[PDB]
């Protein structure tokens, strides 16, 4: 029953915590004169006393009350540490030679994939590359500026490292340290942070959050700085090697500082000086991309914005610090208002950075993280929204009655579209003469035909219900690790005992005793595992009979915004969405002389759930309602929360409860707790918002006479507009834009007043022609990616739960890998991975919390053990050749070689098997040209036999393949977090007190048992025919909802109410990572007649592993050959006509950042063919035409069974509710014949993408003639098992890759494929029988999580 | 032109009951919730009226 | 048949009298009451019988002038500046532009004074 | 044929007459109130009649698609 | 012909009508008229529970 603290911040700086600890320690306002201040001097709490009673803390108190020391702010000392220069010679030289090594040893590691692939296309000491030679010749020395950074992360990452390690073998342990970093003095706790700086008599209190965040920025501002010098030394060494950006490290450590500077005479509230910088950086863009009136209003609005900004955080800090302990510490430049000296500085350095170049401005977008997090107040917060939320809209009947009939209209149109037919209306008569006849017909009139009038008119009909409402609830939906509010009678609970009065705390414990377990759980699963009373009908009964109107124990709680709501009123806020997800967003499909003229217009619609109040949400709610039958489920929000008291529940922000005060209703309304909230909650309804907007962009549309294109991209728009003008005489097409930019804004900016939503100058902006959706820059058909921005967090345990090895590696591997796929970078985004990687496994593995050198000496375990196998000189070399194995096999390189060349792949072992005969072909000096052979070295050899000769140890194997259809078995393979934790999270789930768990969970390993029967008897084992087979089963449910619980951490106290570890979790994580570690030594024993490698196909060998893995016979469906190794590579004139042709149609030798002729390469994978039946399609809900896809997809694969008939009688009776005959009438008829190849399952890859930008494909053409009229030579029209789409992928990201090491964009390639690697694959006969015992058993042991069965009324309508 | 004049009445009435109902959906509010009202203004629909026909056996 | 057209002309007027009325009805949200200690209805009026309404404060708003114009179609101040020809320079702004222009390492910053 | 025009003018001016009580109505008090809201007509019975008209329509429509059982 | 839009505007105009006297009855004050409007509500549900039921 351990304590494990967050490594990273995964949460909120909170301004609370900080204001009432260091309000306790000194006796007086820290950050603000609050309530919290007064509650945590008048009733402090046990963690602050613990802080404030030590030794040292007292003789600081002492120091401060007479007093030679001066209290500061956060942000005061985040700028003295990240300006740290205090480093004597002894640790220069320290940390130096530690940089040194580090880079050493990821150059070295690197050196293997590198030789592999310049060995692979042909393009020819510890490092054998010239290339790398090279490179590490630049890079023997680091520069100062990375030392410095490198030493400032080292030395906050050891004291974390320390408070973790001793804080999990201690509890409440206080970490007091002065001598790691000189001068300062930490007292560091999971509850505080007091730092004193003796040199400068300077002293702060914050918490553990902002020592994380300090600790984020120097890892942020290291990796910002390691990136730049290794792309600066490619560069150097070849311009293309390294990103496109090129950036100055002094530069950079100049905008460091002044924005350190900058937060520094601003307090806290200069981070919204900060939050500006975008604009500048926006506007910098624009001055490449943009004419001169758009650029110009643009730099104005943005100039405006930032000095607007600046005065505002003056404002705020002066009239915060009036009256606090820090009154004394603003900045006479403040006061003076000197300071619009210093930012116009870092603006300039900015520019600087952005050196007119659009590369650079993209990627300079990181300025945004690399300078922490504010420390947020919620209440000052929450009172703005309420300013925004109380105000009264006053609205026009036409303006909302046009609103409600472009719904309407658009609703319409979407029924036409899709079921070819008008919602039948129950007041038809409204459509006066021409109405009628479009309805009649069935048909809609365009948009350019529609006039105001039609609107108006259709906003008056009404539908009767079209939509079906699931009865039984999805329990997918309605579970997540999040916190649950409690109710509005419990609300007092979120608060420390010791802030509340005494008839409080009287009061709760006396309300404890009146309310269900269930209510008083303060988290969503515990909420609903310890629901005694659930039913499988609760939602739909509480939808329809409208409980949540009206309730007493309704209440609004937000914390970090992010707001919450009591168990129920949580439920019905995702049914709804959850409904618009399905039956509404098929009508919005944006949702996710004579001269034409085009603009396009930004707006940031964030501000949406202030806005919108009932008179404008419910107007289209009601006619959701409508087709769906029931009475206010998506307009619940505006006749709810208006009664409910919205609470800022932050632990450390307690209201100022009057005396003899219990109902939170009854409270007075202050900074933290108002209501009347007229108006939406952010993120709530997002989805209706969303379909609304989209509506009046339409009638928008209809009202301006131009035609318009929506993209609504979450909580920011892009409007395009096209209008058909005649042009003046002398006028440009420039002025013709702007001209019509300025009109469609003052026409929306009319609209969206005239539904109350007054929008600000600040947030809309208008473009001429440039789209910068998905947060990424796009000119002129060119990509411009902010890929440094995603890499910025790439440590040693990121990501990961009870700091996993496995986990963090395959993080950290994803992560480094957008310099890649964005930056467009093989060589940078190897060589910051492997710096990353050798510092995760090789320095800080021996730091590990829970298994402190465990894992250490088990790693050193397996590098004796390489040594000793693959005959290697020490074991440096051991741990080289550990770091580049597949994690398949070892565990050292989390991303395969085939990642550099396409994305998806449907074989992991192949490819696997590939990069290991690749990475050995370093050490075995074999040539990658040609083909096999045995020669004299036969480290290969003796690695191959390793593999395909082993014990078979087969178990459960049916199960296995339909939950990982690409599993192997016989313990061959690393098991997962998920597979070691179900046993304990079923024997937790088993004694839950809901039956519907509980129940699910004792029959959970019998009806694994059941399952693994049911097809046994099938010969020709397809693994993803077993996938579809389990998916049409109720496990599927509880294996989802059962996976989800075990990714947590602390599954035993997950029923215990405690956020500590047990001592069992702990032991059996660190046994998993253990074994894991050691399935390498386990893989290749040092005693294993020898494979030979004359005419050796590794498509057959991985098969061959994949069958006797499992001991199956015959397993099909599941192998296809390495594209990687299959194709040949060749660079000159094909004169034997072999082989896909790749071909550059771009002139320019380098194609990076071009965009050519073609059409870009999606990845295009094929689709079945299937004839769907027709009948009323909207009488089934998803789930039920889920189920009767995935029955069609068995009827199409598993049509030679020789029991078929009771087999599928006996599913659709029990999952459809339906005969089999009833049922086929609606199976779609799949006219394809194999079915090996276009099933589609979620184990398939539904894409196929190459590793470049999208944009980059379009300068590349592939011609696949010569190789598919000799494949349909040799097959004769039949599948094969290569694919074709990863073929093109390999080819397109291949020519990217020769030009990153040539520097010259090869003219045209050629892959030449290897016959014998290309096998045949035809839809086998399923002999053999099905359990149809063992499926009803299956079937019935879970049967709570059984999919709506279809009643006989719902048949009959269906038709 | 009697049957012109008729169909013109005919639209100018549509665009009054298409306002009217536009008002009455938005005079539905929450107001009318918290009186328990708003199914006067809205009509039973299909859920509730099964829901009863289902209770009435 | 001009007794027929009579009528009908009749019928045409009030018609044309509903229409007329309806097309200026203003809607009020239904905002929190007076004190705010309870919760109003959703009030609807004449267009000037609303703006007069808000000229006596009674709906609550925390914008008068900008509601006003919006109602009687006009442009305020706050329209007029938001969305022009060209964006003006708040003076802060300017300065700040002439410190951004002419760059030439003059601005007499002196950091280790903070 | 006038008889029809005729009542169709008597329903207008009632339409005219109940727009113009309605928007009297919800103007507020203060104005043109001097009892508590008084009842202008009284029968709050037609829109339960109209209420219960279009429930039995929609309920006629769910039984005679059950009736196809 | 003349009757056929002679009883689309009398549809019209009832429809017009009875949702006139909602939006006007609607907008009562006192708790006795919301009181009421609730009651007959009830009693409406209860009377088409027995219409149905009759059956
Ligand atoms: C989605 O999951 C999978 C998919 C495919 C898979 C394989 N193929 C190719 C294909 O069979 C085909 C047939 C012919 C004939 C008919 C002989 O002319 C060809 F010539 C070529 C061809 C020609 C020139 C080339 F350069 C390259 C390929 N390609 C196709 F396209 F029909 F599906 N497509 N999909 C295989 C899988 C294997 C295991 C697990 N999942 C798999």
């Amino acid at each position: 029953n351990v304590y494990l603290t967050d490594s990273y911040l995964k949460g909120v700086i909170s301004f609370s915590e900080c204001n009432a600890l260091g309000s306790y320690i000194f006796n007086g306002p820290y950050l603000k004169n609050d309530y919290t201040n007064l509650i945590s001097r008048q009733n402090p709490l046990i963690e602050h006393m613990n802080l404030k009673k030590l030794n040292i803390t007292q003789s600081l108190i002492s120091k401060y009350h007479k007093g030679e020391i001066k209290l500061e702010e956060p942000t005061y000392f985040q700028s003295l540490l990240m300006t740290y220069k205090s480093m004597t010679s002894s640790e220069q030289i320290a940390t130096t030679n530690l940089l040194k090594k580090i880079i050493r040893r990821a150059i070295e590691i690197s050196d293997v994939k590198v030789y592999a692939i310049l060995n692979k296309l042909g393009l020819k000491d510890t490092i054998k590359t010239t290339l790398l030679k090279k490179l590490m010749c630049s890079m023997q020395h680091p520069p100062s500026w990375l030392i410095h950074w490198f030493n400032l992360y080292t030395k906050l990452n050891n004291i974390l490292t320390q408070y973790r390690s001793n804080e999990v073998k201690n509890h409440g342990f206080t970490l007091i340290d002065n001598q790691t970093l000189s001068g300062f003095q930490f007292i560091l706790n999971q509850y505080g942070c007091i730092v004193y700086h003796k040199e400068l008599k300077r002293i702060t209190v914050t918490t553990y959050n902002q020592f994380l965040t300090w600790k984020d920025i120097s890892l942020s501002r290291l990796n910002v700085c390691l990136i730049t010098w290794i792309s600066n030394c490619l560069n150097t060494l070849n311009k293309s090697l390294g990103l496109r950006c090129g950036f100055n490290n002094v530069i950079l450590t100049q905008l460091f500082l002044y924005g350190d500077c900058i937060l520094k005479l601003f307090h806290n509230e200069g981070f919204y000086i900060i939050k500006e910088v975008e604009g500048f950086i926006m506007s910098l863009i624009l001055n490449i991309t943009e004419e001169d009136q758009f650029r110009k209003r643009f730099y104005n609005s943005m100039l405006n914005n930032i000095t607007d900004a600046a005065n505002k955080a003056q404002k705020n800090l002066l009239s915060r610090v009036c009256h606090t302990l820090l009154d004394k510490t603003v900045s006479d430049n403040i006061i003076n208002g000197r300071w619009i000296i210093l930012l116009s500085k870092f603006l300039k350095l900015i520019k600087l950075a952005g050196d007119n170049n659009l590369n650079n401005l993209s990627e300079l977008y990181f300025l945004f993280r690399i300078f922490g997090h504010p420390m947020v107040d919620e209440r000052q917060a929450m009172d703005a929204v309420k300013i925004n939320c109380n105000e009264t809209k006053f609205y026009l009947l036409s303006s909302l009655s046009m609103l409600r009939g472009a719904f309407i209209y658009r609703i319409i149109k979407g029924f036409v579209n899709n079921y070819n037919r008008w919602p039948t209306l129950r007041n038809a008569i409204v459509l006066p003469l021409r109405w009628l006849t479009y309805y009649k017909l069935n048909t809609y009139p365009s948009l350019l035909e529609l006039t105001e009038r039609d609107l108006i008119v259709l906003s008056g009909l009404r539908f009767y219900r079209e939509f079906r409402l699931p009865k039984k609830v999805d329990l997918e939906m309605i579970i997540n690790d999040k916190a649950i509010s409690p109710p509005k009678n419990l609300i007092w609970t979120s608060f420390p005992r010791n802030y509340m009065p005494s008839h409080i705390q009287n009061y709760i414990e006396h309300e404890k005793l009146k309310f269900s377990e269930s209510d008083k759980s303060r988290r969503v699963l515990e909420y609903y595992l310890r629901d005694n009373k659930f039913n499988e009908c609760d939602l739909y009964n509480c939808v329809v009979n409208q409980s949540y109107l009206n309730n007493p124990n309704h209440v609004v709680s937000l914390t970090g915004m992010f707001a919450m709501q009591p168990g129920m009123f949580r439920q019905v806020q995702i049914l709804a969405e959850k409904m618009i997800a399905e039956n509404i967003l098929q009508f919005f499909p944006e949702s996710l002389n004579n001269y034409i003229s085009k603009c396009s217009i930004i707006t940031d619609l964030s501000k949406f759930n202030q806005a919108f109040r009932y008179e404008t949400s419910c107007i289209c709610s009601d006619v959701l309602d409508e087709l769906h039958g029931v009475q206010s489920l998506f307009s619940w929000l505006h006749l709810t929360i208006p009664h409910v008291t919205i609470i800022c529940t932050y632990r450390h922000a307690p209201p100022y409860i009057g005396d003899h005060i219990v109902d939170l209703n009854n409270v007075d309304e202050q900074s933290g707790l108002y209501r009347y909230h007229m108006g939406g909650i952010e993120g709530w309804c997002q989805k209706l918002w969303t379909i609304e907007a989209i509506s009046l962009l339409d009638l928008i549309s209809l009202k301006g006479k131009f035609s318009i294109t929506a993209l609504i991209n979450g909580d920011n728009q892009s409007i395009d507009i096209s209008k058909p003008i005649r042009l003046m005489e002398g006028q440009t097409h420039a002025q013709a834009d702007y001209l019509l930019a300025l009109n469609s804004l003052k026409l929306l900016y009319k609209e969206y007043a005239g539904i109350g939503h007054k929008l600000k100058g600040t947030e809309t902006y208008i473009s001429r022609d440039m789209q910068f959706m998905s947060k990424t820059i796009q000119h002129n058909g060119v990509y411009y990616p902010a890929s440094i921005k995603k890499v910025l967090r790439v440590g040693p345990w990121i990501n990961t739960i009870l700091d996993d090895f496995k986990v963090s590696l395959e993080s950290i591997g994803s992560l480094t890998q957008e310099l890649e796929y964005r930056g467009e970078s093989l060589l940078c985004s190897l060589i910051f991975r492997n710096v990353w990687l050798y510092n995760q496994i090789a320095l800080q593995l021996k730091n590990h919390a829970l298994c402190n050198n465990k894992l250490y000496l088990d790693i050193l375990k397996v590098l004796k053990h390489l040594k000793t196998f693959f005959n290697l000189d020490n074991i440096d070399t051991a741990l080289t050749l550990y770091m580049n194995l597949p994690m398949l096999f070892g565990g050292g390189d989390p991303n395969l070689l085939y990642r550099s060349f396409y994305r998806r792949t449907p074989d992991f072992l192949t490819e696997a098997i590939v990069h290991s005969v690749f990475i050995l072909s370093y050490y075995t000096n074999h040539d990658l040209k040609d083909k096999l052979q045995d020669l004299s070295d036969d480290r290969l050899n003796k690695f191959l036999t390793c593999i395909i000769t082993f014990d078979k140890n087969p178990n459960a194997e049916f199960v296995t393949l339909m939950r990982d259809p690409q599993a192997l078995g016989s313990e061959r393979q690393a098991k997962i977090t998920s597979e070691i934790n179900r046993l304990a999270v079923t024997e937790v789930l088993s004694t839950a007190p809901n039956k519907i768990f509980s129940k699910s969970a004792q029959h959970y390993t019998t009806t694994e048992i059941d399952l693994n029967d049911i097809m046994q008897n099938i010969e020709p084992t397809y693994p993803h025919g077993l996938r579809v087979v389990y998916e049409s089963l109720p496990f599927y449910k509880a294996e989802k909802i059962v996976n989800l619980i075990s990714g947590t951490k602390s599954i035993t106290n997950i029923l215990e109410k405690t956020s500590a570890i047990d001592l069992t979790d702990i032991d059996r994580a660190t046994e998993m990572m253990r074994k894991n570690i050691t399935l390498l030594i386990r893989i290749l024993p040092l005693d294993c007649e020898i494979l030979s490698m004359e005419n050796l196909s590794i498509t057959e060998l991985s098969k061959y592993v994949r069958e006797r893995s499992w001991s199956l016979s015959n397993i099909v469906g599941v192998t296809s050959p390495s594209i990687m190794y299959t194709m040949d590579i060749k660079y000159t004139t094909s004169t034997i006509s072999s082989g896909i042709i790749i071909e550059k149609y771009n002139v320019n030798s380098l194609t990076r950042g071009e965009r050519g002729p073609t059409k870009p390469w999606v990845g295009s994978s094929t689709q079945e063919k299937k004839t769907m039946p027709v009948y009323n399609r909207q009488v089934l809900t998803k789930k039920q035409r889920d189920q009767i896809d995935l029955l069609a997809k068995l009827d199409w694969v598993y049509a030679s069974i020789d029991n078929k008939d009771e087999f599928m009688e006996e599913l659709s009776i029990g999952t459809l509710g339906l005969t089999y005959e009833k049922a086929k009438k609606l199976f779609p008829q799949y006219l394809s014949v194999n079915y090996l190849h276009r099933l589609t399952v979620s184990s398939r890859p539904c894409e196929f993408p190459a590793s470049i930008p999208a944009y980059r494909t379009t300068n590349y053409h592939f011609d696949t003639s010569p190789i598919n009229r000799i494949l349909t030579e040799k097959y004769g029209d039949e599948d094969i098992d290569i694919v074709f789409q990863n073929c093109i992928s390999f080819g397109l990201s291949l020519m990217s890759v020769v030009e990153q090491f040539t520097n010259v964009c090869p003219n045209r390639i050629i892959l030449i494929p290897k016959l014998n690697e290309i096998h045949l694959m035809k839809p086998p006969i399923f002999t053999g029988d099905v359990d149809i015992h063992k499926l009803k058993q299956v079937i019935q042991k879970q049967h709570m999580f059984l999919p709506d069965k279809i009643s006989l009324t719902q048949y009959v309508e269906l038709f | 032109n009697i049957t012109a004049r008729l169909d013109r009445i005919d639209e100018k009435l549509s665009e009054i009951l298409g306002m009217l109902h536009t008002l009455v959906v938005a005079s539905a509010g929450p107001t009318s919730a918290r009186d328990g009202i708003r199914d006067a203004m809205i009509g039973l629909r299909e859920e509730m009226i099964e829901k009863i026909r289902t209770e009435a056996l």
